């Protein structure tokens, strides 16, 4: 679920508006034009597409490194 | 099981009976006094085996 | 009293044009601040 | 000499319980804590005033089916945490730390159900485990090694039931279905050499398995006392106590009244009975009696829910005492009795997953 | 017939694959 | 705490996953060979020689394995394997008694940190040790029955390093020319092509120092006898063309990855294609002509990467190993090929295959000669696996 964050007015006839999403996941915030408003209040995405690096944030049990304290090289 | 109901497909499921799922590692760790099992932090020697 | 913005994108793409912007902030509708921007 | 029902409780699973054990390791003043084990659960309570008892903790085993049997309170020399170990029909022995609320040690070397656990009065790392395997084992719960195995060519032939340390902790008695009662010793040189060894072993150090001690001979025995099962024995200074399903408790000494306890020849073939104690309706086996840490009173459960109480004082066992404290709620049975370090309260377990409490008024 | 039996039994294998679903998906 | 509980969980999960992968294997490979050693290893090298006895269905190969035991006597080992060399044959496939057997044991002081046979003489191999020196051996000069006493003939050890390391590379064209790389931030070079007076003491001919971080790997050129690069945790790859006489300023030096570089390898069939491997969970590559271009990036490993190896018998086939308990197989031809959304959710196209055998950090792997498409893998769990993927995948 997205929420408007920052309200920036372009010098031209444009006011980009910043959006952030409730799950606070891998996703970054986004700049939205008031015209695209009311269209992306909430987003749903399939799993194979998510940002890989910060996908693990959902769960330690997503993936670990079993030594977890490496002794040898 | 495949039943093939006329409507296109039907599968009556049942639980496995044995499903031999048990630890497959150094068969000894199973009995290490707890806290040491699955140490995974030091080489250990064991008997040799080979499968195909 | 806290607020944050970031400057670039992963593609080294700037996200900040010049203009007068109205933004709010949180502590530790309601409080907000306006300002402009210019690339000199 | 008067206890009164100041509380009574009941479980929910309704399956009979067996164990009651105050923690006799209370630093003076600390609250009264005691536990009890049932079908496959353990229970933690605390004695409060005005017949109040407060649930504290409880664990359960799901992964199999077992009917836990016994418990025992001890501590840790290292950090002084309370320690409780229990065991059931599966024959495994577990060791739980309430401070962390976890089991830290498990032992599996028997072949049948276990029946009792006790500790050496002095050393806190010596656990005696009595089983149905006819073999009485004894562990060093600290270095994780077995020590002795009493039983063999001359052991018990059928399902050892109950044992008891001497008051000082160098002599043991054992009793089982075969009407047989045998004496073991611990003070022998060999034995204590073994123990000291046990306290010293590094598995990483040697390629050798630790070497236990097998003992194939009682110091003395007989079967002349009862003509039925024997399922609970108690050292009495240097005297003996035992019960059967014959509805009488007996006290005796081996040999003759003149015969010292520590001069007894292994081939001794005589025993001296002193007196008998009496009660009613104990026509089943597996029912125990207990005694105060001060060895002055006697408690005993009952089949029909009654009680029977004596004094361990100069009261001549011919006409020593008779004290029956009774209530009208459950007469299913009562398995086991238990006193605090003092003689304040007395608990007992009914056969129907119901507890009782009796507060003394001296 | 305490149908919790049918429930509890088939309860167990489910969550496992469920977790496994997500895991493998990533 | 938490990490303990969490690790117990993770262990049980990994067990389940391996169960599944095993149940599923038959439709996946053309060979499955698993064998457990008493002590694990850290090395892998296929001997370049092969013998195939007639009247049978199988070849015979020899493998170069190391040893890192716990405390007891260390050993250098080389054993035997009976790979099926047949298409119609299948107790199991051949004899009933045994398909693997040890044949070579040599006493060793300290564990084995690295071991490669000399290209000119396979009877010559090197050895990296916990110490600050190098050992060389020729097995034909020692009995397989190990000296029950212990330490034995070091067979011309070397000198010139001060901390241990892992780099090891003979010069393919020039005999005796061998490079080293250790925590000393230096590259030491001996030349044992002619040491009549051995004395078990030879100092490195030249010592290079251009990295200011602990060096990680070094590899000679594949065609040039006077060319090789360098790898340290500096994330700086430096090109070292010898005969220029500067152990301080190399021929070239750039930043390869944003994380420390670990493994490095050159394409055999080409002249310029380099394969790089770093801790960045990334895989890059370069060309001798121009370097200011990270050519491409493979981005599916989920932890560090410790080994890269091109394929013999195949010009466009490479291999990526690391710590994630996985093993990848890429494809340089399918770079950015439009695939179906289900093909894409499967994965990007250029990635070719992923190995699913081991259940621990994959220590080491190796291609082999004498066989088209097979690789052995060694983990830290006393585990040795050999396999052959199914055929249908390619073509
Ligand atoms: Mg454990």
């Amino acid at each position: 679920h997205s929420t408007v964050i920052a309200k920036r007015k372009e010098d031209s006839g444009k006011i980009k508006l910043l959006l952030h999403w409730m799950p606070e996941d891998i996703l970054p915030d986004v700049w939205v034009n008031e015209s695209e408003r009311h269209q992306l209040k909430t987003k749903v995405v399939h799993l194979s597409k998510l940002p890989k690096d910060t996908a693990l944030l959902l769960d330690p049990n997503i993936y670990r490194t079993m030594p977890q304290k490496r002794l040898k090289r | 099981n495949y039943v093939y109901h006329p409507k296109g497909a039907r599968i009556d499921v049942s639980i496995n009976e044995c499903y031999d799922g048990s630890y497959a590692g150094n068969p000894q760790d199973i009995h290490r006094q707890p806290g040491f099992a699955f140490s995974r932090n030091g080489p250990v020697k064991r008997t040799p085996i080979t499968h195909i | 009293f806290v607020a944050q913005m970031t400057v670039f994108d992963k593609n080294r793409r700037l996200q900040l044009l010049d203009g007068e912007y109205e933004v709010a902030m949180q502590e530790m509708q309601g409080p907000t601040l306006q300002f402009t921007l210019r690339w000199t | 000499y008067s206890f009164k029902c100041v509380n009574s409780l009941k479980e929910d699973h309704n399956q009979p319980l067996f164990g009651v054990q105050f923690n006799w390791h209370s630093k003076e003043g600390d609250p009264l804590v005691f536990a009890t084990v049932g079908s496959n659960r353990v229970t933690l309570y605390e004695c409060h005033s005005q017949g109040e008892i407060r649930l504290l903790q409880s664990y359960v085993d799901a992964d199999a089916d077992e009917n836990f049997y016994t418990c025992a309170w001890t501590y840790d020399s290292n950090t002084s945490h309370p320690l409780l170990a229990v065991a059931g029909s599966r024959g495994i022995i577990r060791i739980i730390n309430p401070i962390t609320m976890q089991c830290i040690k498990h032992y599996v070397g028997h072949g049948n159900a276990i029946n009792e656990l006790k500790f050496h009065p002095r050393d806190p790392n010596l656990l005696l485990s009595v089983s149905k395997d006819h073999a009485l084992r004894l562990w060093n719960i600290q270095t994780d090694t077995l020590v002795a195995i009493f039983g063999g060519v001359e052991g018990h032939r059928d399902e050892v039931l109950s044992a008891d340390y001497d008051l000082l902790g160098e002599k043991i008695m054992s009793c089982g279905m075969d009407h047989s009662l045998k004496l073991w010793r611990i003070n022998s040189k060999r034995m204590m050499n073994a123990i000291k060894e046990s306290y010293d072993y590094n598995p990483n150090k040697t390629n050798r398995p630790f070497i236990s001690q097998k003992i194939h001979f009682p110091d003395f025995s007989t079967r002349d006392i009862h003509r039925n099962y024997v399922d609970c024995v108690r050292w009495l200074g240097d005297l003996i106590l035992s019960k059967s399903c014959e509805n009488a408790i007996v006290c005796w000494k081996p040999g003759k009244m003149e015969d010292d306890i520590d001069k007894i020849k292994p081939s001794e073939s005589n025993v001296t009975i002193l007196g008998r104690f009496d009660y009613s309706q104990c026509d089943i086996w597996y029912m125990r009696f207990s005694m105060d840490f001060w060895q002055k009173m006697l408690a005993l459960g009952n089949q029909v829910g009654k009680l029977y109480v004596w004094d361990l004082e100069v009261e001549d066992p011919h006409k020593a005492k008779c004290t029956t404290l009774t209530h009208h709620k459950c007469g299913a049975a009562i398995r086991q009795t238990s006193f605090s370090r003092d003689s304040s309260i007395l608990i007992a377990v009914c056969d129907d997953a119901s507890i009782w409490r009796w507060d003394r008024l001296r | 017939a305490d149908h919790e039996l049918f429930l509890q039994a088939f309860e167990k294998p489910t969550q496992i694959y469920r977790f496994l679903r997500t895991r493998n998906l990533i | 705490k938490e990490a303990a509980f969490d690790d117990a969980v993770e262990e049980r999960v990994i067990n389940e996953e391996y169960k599944i992968w095993k149940k599923n294997t038959p439709f996946l490979y053309d060979l499955v060979m698993t064998h457990a050693l008493e002590w694990p290893s850290l090395t892998a090298q296929w001997l370049p020689d092969v013998t195939r006895p007639e009247g049978k269905d199988f070849s015979i190969h020899r493998l170069v394995l190391g040893t890192h035991t716990s405390d007891e006597q260390n050993h250098l080992v080389i054993a035997s394997v009976q790979l099926p060399n047949d298409d119609a044959q299948f107790g199991g496939f051949g004899s009933v008694s045994g398909k693997i057997e040890i044949e070579i044991k040599i006493n060793h002081e300290g564990e084995v940190n690295r071991a490669r046979y000399m290209p000119q003489n396979p009877c010559i191999i090197a050895t990296k040790t916990p110490s600050s020196d190098v050992l060389v051996f020729d097995y034909t000069k020692h009995p397989s029955k190990p000296d029950p006493s212990g330490e034995c003939n070091p067979d011309l050890r070397l000198r010139g390093h001060q901390k241990e390391g892992y780099g090891l590379s003979w010069n393919p064209n020039l005999s005796g020319h061998l490079l080293s790389a250790s925590d000393d931030h230096t590259i030491c070079l001996w030349d044992i092509s002619a040491v009549p007076k051995e004395g078990k003491v030879v100092d490195a001919k030249t010592i290079f120092t251009g990295h200011t971080a602990v060096v990680e790997d070094v590899s000679w050129h594949l065609l040039h006898e006077s060319l090789f690069g360098s790898v340290a945790d500096d994330q700086k790859l430096m090109i070292w063309d010898t005969r220029s006489n500067n152990t301080s300023k190399p021929s070239h030096s750039v930043d390869a990855h944003t994380a420390e570089v670990n493994c490095l390898s050159f394409n055999p069939y080409s002249e310029f294609i380099l394969a790089t491997g770093s801790a960045d969970k990334t895989v890059a590559l370069w060309d001798l002509r121009n370097l200011k271009l990270k050519l491409h990036s493979f981005e599916s490993h989920k932890d560090e990467i410790f080994q890269v190896q091109w394929s013999p018998h195949n010009e466009t086939i490479l291999a990526s190993s690391g710590t994630d308990r996985r093993l990848n197989v890429w494809d340089l031809s399918k770079i950015g090929e439009e695939q179906s959304p289900e093909d894409a959710e499967d994965g990007p196209p250029e990635l070719l295959f992923i190995h699913g055998g081991h259940t621990a950090k994959i220590s080491d792997f190796s291609w082999n000669p004498n066989e088209p498409w097979v690789i052995c893998s060694v983990s830290e769990d006393n585990i040795m696996q050999v396999w052959q993927m199914a055929e249908n995948i390619y073509n």
